[PDB]
């Protein structure tokens, strides 16, 4: 597959972040607790809630179609659907919110991506989403400096970002240790606090941000420089307008 | 010379425009702002007057943990905080839609033909006048024929009345000057001829039914109320029976055969009579805004006074009350009237064009739009980029797409002297955005952008119109902000680079060109100033029948 | 049949056509002539090319006193309006020499366009008559001219208008008798939102034919909304046979009898006399100088309670050639019949109420306007459930000209195309053809 | 014979039924499957005469929480429920062989009833369903118990609610698929009016059955509309193929391929790569490391990419058992699409935007719901023309029990009666077999 057109390093991020067979650079560990408790939706060692029995108590009518596609260990369980939320600075932030929907949907099976301005977010089964939690956590997918997790209150993308390079957050679920230059999360993405902060490693150096980043900035790299990602997009838009006229 | 928003984005912040960092969390929250204190006060007064818990600042999360900015209202030297341009907290903008609302347009011209043909009694400019005595005594709700009649208080309904204009001028001359609209007056000279043309020698009625009555029920109250009073005023001033066959082609013509409405009923879902802000289409809400009659030399400035217009009614009171409600859309409508930032974009977009076409001379082509769309895109974009300060004002993606795409859509007609390619110019904006900053609007912003490209140039049932025809019930259009007043500015957008002295009815445009409204129509943005700073004077206040 | 009665049929010159025809042969349910005018209404559009062209020429579009500057397109339609025809109809068919018609009328100024039946089987409701000739005109001129992509749009504002921002097609090149399913009263009310001008329009002011196709669109509409099903069918049929078809000559003959110095009250004098010696209504009892009488069948009183009414209309208008005084007709008839007799008025006082508001809603400053404008649909006119608005139309066909708002003002283009098809001008000969083809079915 | 597109009709377990299929054997205008299935949707009514009942019981009528003290009446329908139906179908029915159907379900609970075709023919739209169903069963009602006249308008309001002081039948006992003329938000969009839980519950979750009924609806509106008049007519004919009736096997196999482990992404990747080989697309350019593909026939790359999109909402939603993220699909299938190939999406950018503002309407404060409650004409999902719903009833088919607004919440009643009727519950199957018995008179 293709992904997205362009020669520029913000093109080729993009399309590796799509690309499910381009391993993610992994930048920092976090334990399954940890991520259990930065999404907060269970306790460690809480069971899974359901939100309806396993399909295997169920006693479904023959349906070829659900005979062909498997579903997710969630679904097979039948765990409540839940989410996680991210904001990217547009300062630079290696991810950014239709760079997040456009990979999610090629690499996570059983996903409800949506996004916006401000923040980000994927649904799916309880159990498959901590398993892709992790991962949207350890890798390049984040920063903890120009990306926050954040289930409310997500106002911070557009904004300067603070004396410590930290983006703005309403709630102070990301704090920067000046001491250690390691940013700790001391509360859940919904804002309530954490008994123990979570590590999240140092904050990527401006130069590792700028090799690793999907947004186009004057600062950067321009989009109006990148010809041959314009020329699609004009593209799209000319064929788009012929077609609802007359289907030429 | 700087750019139209720096003084704005220095008013706001201590730090430079183009500082990239600054430091939050030391402001007090609410603490910060005067009008927030102002708010506490109040609830705790509210709630102990009540004996119910309401306004408290502790309630949810902490506002103001940023700086809670002031904004300059564009084209004025007023700063306010954004909560006086809430339209709950802006009698201006309450009475710019009241105006509207209470507004009828209906000829008099089937009503003359019954005269003469039916009652077979001669119409003249003394007749005409007569008319017009009787119909200002009645229209605000007093009596005319019956006896033991209770009317309403005249200082209650002050604000309701009756005029006339017509495009002979030699017969509107010898009406009585108090009831004429006098369109060569009010209009330049190509702008007036152009209107009576239009006109001839029709004669029509602009009647204004009471603001207290308005706000009490609704717009499609008006036609109706309109219609009661000219039918007896043409009872009691041609001395007819009280009540004849003939007395019928009055009321039909009044309610139904000549009447225009400033807006059209709409389907179920969002059910609502005539005179409500959704049937009010583009070209209408452009002809309503009078703009283009006093800025005539400058197409920006009268393109940019229409969004202003149609983002606070469409966004603020339409879809953030009428369609929503709570604290709403300011701010979604203030982006395209604050700081002077559309401004600044348009400006460029306007120079551009005129540097490499010329007003109107661009081909009406596909090539014209992706050249200026682009161009002026381009140029919107970087000024965030560039100014931290301005992505930090503007920080919501919907306020910078709705921005960016009225700069690059307007642009592209000032460049064609056609809407329809302005539009086009719009829908490529957002493709381009979106793709630039991997972000847009909100989760539903681009409903209609993503429809957008194919339905500017259908001609199917339900998607094909020309933009000036198109409004809030445009099925794409009826659901999110930061759209319809922008469309509306891309209306007006290429009448203005042509010099027309109208978009889409020119009975409307004359029909708003009264000093005699409440709201003043040439200097909206000066009026939403006005209001913010509690200085404007409403019509409807119930003060005089209730106790001191 | 369902019911035992039978009646005779006559044409609209009061002469005998077809004897003792079981009653339901006339029924919307079973009478292939109402079948087919109705499939026609729902199926029929009037194309205003003059009026699109004239529209492109000045960018007069959207609606009354609208216009866009600068988009102004001047195309030959009318010059080419055969080829344009042509293609429509290419699109607006199924099959080839199907049952769709395009026909051009005034020199290529307007077209009738019937389109095919078969849409209609598979459609929920009428909507694809507009719909299909509107975008099939479009096409069809975008495609004469090669009208650019950039200038097509105004072509379909100047033939559909301000829709879809409207919810009418407002400012619309086309007709219909039909209007929009948004603006029914109620469920069922599509074939009562038809003007009454436009009734009198398509039958040429025909009296008789005037008062069939409004009892035929009304009665019609009553079984649709359920009103003619069960208890009430029989009173719907009867009503349909004697006030709108003319059964047994009974409207004809009391028009004949009170035509030269007739009244309303001399009208209800001979009902009363025909009613008595057919059986119909009996004397049950006596007060002082004073006859109380009933009826063991009170859906005929009924329905010969309804001719009487037509036949009022026919003398009190008709003498005066001036149609409002129908709303008075309506009113009185109904009110003297009763104090006359003992027995209710016609549709058991609906007739009578409606008549009181269409009175004071023709007659004053509140809304309504003259009687050509009113429809079963209207609010107004809406109550009685067929018995009232047939006379109306035969009132408007008998006007010689005292109403502003006329068929002429008001119904042109409907005229025009409309009343070119037979079954729609006459629906009288239709109906009766087909009831007297189909009389040993039923 | 208009278009020469074949095309290969398979079953629901992807055996191959008929090759070869001219495209218009598929066509609403000629597939007499199609058309069953539209009469039968206008003519359908479910009776709940248990609901009828206690809402005598306890007075209940007239909408939500509303009762009247006093009015009380203890009528044993549901045990005479025999009696009662066979009493409303000699009203309903127009002769003793026709069409009609009534049948009790559930011991008398509910009935099912099929109001006769020929009423529909001689009528402007649908409600005469309801209404000659409504007026049927109240008639039976009374006459069954002797229910006095000072009673039966309690009856009444049991039956069919507050109207006409409401518009809608407000606290009605009936239920039809359609909805009343008046909630249209355009002419000719009645057959967009009908709740993706409702095409769910008549298809008993099968979820090639209710994508079919669910495009069957939607493209036989965009024919109603006049959407597939002319220059879009096979664009629509070959999406209702593809997208919903599995032409080609091209959905099912996009589904075998992908079940597995398969994404969003790899559907789209399988699809491009099918549409390359078939022809539909090449490259037309290539820019640095990246192809531009072309088409010549923009129609039928539309309807291999809806194929795609419904594969990849049965890829998606099926994985997670969960429907809600067919907004999401609906979305990304198409934005993925446009950048991997430089070809626009599905019906141009119209699914896209519909995705859009359903997502934010399913995720949001401002309205909408879960995705059963959506539909055609739903203000937020009315903008693509028929390329959007049948996905919407694919993954609600496929949803395990995540939404509180099931189709078991919203349409039980519907469920009951509509899926007794085989067309309805299996319209693949009669679809596919009429188009096969058509196919050389095409
Ligand atoms: C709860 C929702 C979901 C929803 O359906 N509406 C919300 C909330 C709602 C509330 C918020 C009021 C409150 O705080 O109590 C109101 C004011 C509507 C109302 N009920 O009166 C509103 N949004 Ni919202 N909403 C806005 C916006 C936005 C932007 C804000 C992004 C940012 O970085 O700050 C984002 C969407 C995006 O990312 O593009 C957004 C999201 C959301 N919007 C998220 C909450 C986000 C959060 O948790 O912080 N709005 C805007 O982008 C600017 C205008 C602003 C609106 C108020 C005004 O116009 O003055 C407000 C419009
Ligand atoms: C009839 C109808 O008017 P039209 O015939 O539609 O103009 C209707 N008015 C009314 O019913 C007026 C009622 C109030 C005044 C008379 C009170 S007795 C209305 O405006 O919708
Ligand atoms: C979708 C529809 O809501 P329902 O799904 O019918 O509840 C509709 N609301 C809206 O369109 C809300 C528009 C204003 C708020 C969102 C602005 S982006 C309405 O209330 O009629
Ligand atoms: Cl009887
Ligand atoms: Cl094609
Ligand atoms: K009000
Ligand atoms: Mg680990
Ligand atoms: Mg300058
Ligand atoms: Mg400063
Ligand atoms: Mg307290
Ligand atoms: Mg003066
Ligand atoms: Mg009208
Ligand atoms: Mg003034
Ligand atoms: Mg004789
Ligand atoms: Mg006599
Ligand atoms: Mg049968
Ligand atoms: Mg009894
Ligand atoms: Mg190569
Ligand atoms: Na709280
Ligand atoms: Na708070």
């Amino acid at each position: 597959a293709q992904y997205y057109p362009g020669t520029t390093k913000v093109a080729q991020n993009r399309r590796n972040f799509c690309n499910p067979e381009y391993e993610l650079e992994k930048l920092r560990e976090i334990s399954d607790e940890d991520v259990v408790k930065i999404l907060g939706h269970r306790a460690p060692g809480e069971e899974y809630p359901s939100v309806h029995p396993p399909l295997e108590e169920m006693d479904e009518p023959e349906d070829a179609i659900r005979e062909m596609v498997e579903p997710i260990d969630g679904a097979k369980a039948g765990d409540r659907v839940r989410y996680i939320q991210f904001t990217d600075s547009m300062y630079f932030a290696p991810a950014q919110p239709y760079v997040r929907s456009r990979a999610y949907l090629c690499r996570y099976r059983g996903a409800d991506a949506g996004t916006l301005s401000g923040r980000q977010i994927i649904e799916t089964r309880e159990r498959d989403l901590e398993k892709i939690s992790k991962e949207l956590l350890e890798t390049e997918f984040f920063d903890p400096a120009r990306s926050g997790v954040r289930g409310k209150s997500v106002h911070g993308h557009s904004l300067r970002l603070d004396e410590d390079g930290m983006m703005f957050d309403m709630l102070r679920r990301q704090i920067y240790n000046k001491d250690t230059g390691r940013v700790e999360m001391v509360k859940n993405q919904i804002g309530d606090e954490l008994d123990e902060p979570v590590d999240l490693g140092e904050p990527l150096d401006e130069e590792t941000l700028m090799e690793k980043t999907t947004i186009y900035r004057v600062d950067g790299e321009a989009y109006r420089d990148d010809v041959e990602a314009v020329e699609i997009m004009q593209r799209i838009h000319v064929l788009r307008s012929q077609g609802g006229f007359n289907l030429e | 010379a700087d750019k139209l928003f720096i003084n704005a984005l220095k008013k706001k912040f201590e730090e430079s425009p183009e500082e990239k960092k600054t430091t939050f969390y030391t402001l007090g929250g609410w603490k910060q702002s005067e009008r927030k204190t102002e708010f506490v006060n109040a609830g705790k007064e509210v709630a102990a007057k009540r004996g119910i818990p309401q306004y408290n600042p502790d309630i949810g999360t902490p506002l103001g943990q940023r700086v809670l900015m002031p904004y300059q209202v564009s084209t004025t030297d007023t700063y306010v905080e954004g909560d006086d341009l809430h339209f709950v907290n802006n009698a201006a903008m309450q009475q710019m839609w009241d105006d509207i609302r209470r507004t009828v347009i209906v000829g008099l011209n089937h009503a003359h033909a019954v005269i003469e043909k039916r009652l077979g009694k001669e119409v003249t400019p003394e007749t005409i006048t007569h008319y017009l005595e009787t119909v200002n005594h009645a229209m605000p709700g007093a009596a005319v024929v019956q006896e033991h009649m209770v009317e309403t208080h005249p200082a209650l309904v002050a604000d309701s009345y009756v005029k006339v204009f017509t495009g002979n001028d030699e017969i509107a001359d010898e009406i009585d000057p108090a009831f004429v609209i006098d369109i060569n007056k009010q209009f330049p000279e190509d702008q007036a001829e152009t209107l009576k043309a239009e006109v001839g020698d029709g004669i029509w009625q602009v009647v204004r039914i009471p603001t207290i009555v308005s706000r009490t029920c609704d717009g499609a109250t008006t036609s109706r109320w309109s219609a009661m009073q000219i039918g007896m005023s043409m009872i009691s001033a041609y001395k007819q029976a009280a009540g004849e066959a003939a007395t019928g082609d009055f009321a039909y013509a009044a309610k139904h055969a000549e009447v225009i409405h400033m807006g059209t009923y709409l389907p179920v879902r969002r059910a609502r009579g005539e005179n409500e802000p959704g049937g009010v289409p583009f070209g209408y809400l452009a002809d309503i805004c009078q703009s283009s009659r006093v800025n005539y030399e400058d197409p920006v400035r009268v393109s940019l006074d229409v969004v202003a217009t149609g983002a606070m009614l469409y966004d603020q009171i339409w879809l953030g009350s009428y369609m929503s409600g709570g604290v709403g859309f300011t701010q979604y409508a203030t982006a395209a009237y604050t700081d002077n930032i559309l401004d600044d974009f348009t400006y460029f977009g306007k120079e551009y064009v005129e540097d490499k076409y010329g007003l109107c001379e661009a081909p009406n082509n596909m090539d014209t739009v992706l050249d200026v769309a682009t161009e002026v895109t381009f140029y919107g974009l970087e000024q965030y980029e560039e100014y931290p300060a301005l992505l930090e004002d503007q920080f919501g993606g919907s306020q910078r797409a709705a921005v960016v795409a009225a700069a690059a859509g307007c642009s592209t007609a000032f460049a064609t002297g056609n809407a329809q390619t302005g539009l086009s110019g719009w829908y490529l904006s957002m493709y381009l955005h979106k793709e630039q900053h991997s972000r847009l609007g909100f989760y539903g912003y681009d409903l209609q952008d993503q429809c957008g490209a194919s339905n500017v140039f259908s001609i199917r049932g339900d998607e094909g119109l020309p933009l000036e025809l198109r409004g809030p019930n445009y099925p794409n259009y009826a659901m999110n902000v930061g759209h319809q007043g922008e469309y509306a500015g891309i209306s007006q957008a290429p009448h203005a680079a042509r010099g027309d002295a109208f978009v889409f009815n020119p009975l409307v445009k004359i029909a708003f060109a009264d000093d005699n409204l409440v709201f003043d129509f040439t200097n909206v943005r000066g009026e939403f100033a006005k209001g913010a700073l509690r200085e404007f004077e409403p019509a409807g206040e119930r003060a005089l029948i209730t106790p001191a | 049949a369902k019911f035992e009665d039978k009646v005779d049929l006559y044409d609209d010159r009061g002469n005998l056509v077809e004897e003792q025809v079981p009653l339901e042969a006339l029924s919307p349910l079973r009478n292939p002539a109402i079948k087919s005018i109705v499939q026609g209404i729902k199926r029929t559009v009037a194309v205003n090319l003059e009026g699109i062209e004239n529209a492109l020429k000045t960018a007069k579009v959207g609606g009354p006193a609208c216009k866009i500057m600068g988009r102004e397109l001047d195309l030959d339609i009318v010059g080419n309006a055969e080829s344009i025809a042509a293609a429509a109809k290419e699109m607006i068919q199924v099959t080839e020499d199907d049952d769709t018609n395009v026909e051009l009328l005034g020199g290529g100024k307007r077209a009738l366009v019937q389109v095919p039946s078969a849409r209609f089987d598979v459609a929920a409701e009428y909507s694809a008559a507009p719909l299909v000739t509107a975008t099939a005109f479009v096409q069809a001129i975008i495609n004469e001219f090669d009208v650019s992509m950039y200038d097509a749009n105004m072509v379909k504002a100047a033939v559909l208008g301000r829709y879809p921002q409207s919810v009418e097609y407002m400012g619309a090149n086309i007709a219909t008798m039909l209007d929009i399913p948004q603006k029914l009263e109620g469920p069922g009310y599509a074939l009562r939102n038809i003007m009454v001008n436009h009734v009198v329009a398509a039958t040429l002011k025909n009296t008789l034919q005037a008062a069939a196709l409004s009892t035929i669109l009304e009665q019609t509409a009553m079984f649709e909304m359920g009103d003619a099903v069960g208890a009430f069918e029989r009173m719907h049929l009867l009503g349909l046979a004697y006030q709108g078809m003319n059964a047994d000559n009974l409207v004809f003959d009391l028009v004949k009898a009170n035509g030269k110095e007739g009244t309303v009250g001399s009208v209800i004098a001979d009902l009363v006399e025909r009613a008595l010696e057919d059986g119909v209504i009996k004397v049950e009892k006596e007060l002082t100088d004073y006859k109380v009488y009933g009826t063991d069948d009170l859906a005929m009183w009924n329905a010969y309670a309804a001719a009487g009414l037509m036949a009022a209309t026919m003398v009190n208008q008709g003498a005066a050639r001036a149609a409002q005084g129908v709303s008075s007709t309506l009113l009185y008839y109904n009110d003297l019949i009763e104090f006359e007799t003992g027995l209710p008025s016609v549709d058991f006082g609906k007739v009578e109420g409606t008549a009181v508001g269409f009175s004071f809603f023709s007659h004053s400053i509140y809304g309504g306007g003259g009687p050509g404008i009113f429809n079963g649909n209207h609010i107004v006119t809406r109550h009685s459930k067929g018995f009232a608005i047939p006379c109306v139309a035969a009132a408007m066909a008998l006007d010689a000209g005292t109403q502003m708002f006329s068929p002429e003002a008001t119904s042109g283009l409907i005229k025009e195309v409309f009343s070119q098809v037979d079954e729609f001008r006459e629906p009288l000969k239709y109906v009766v053809e087909a009831a007297a083809e189909i009389k040993n079915e039923i």
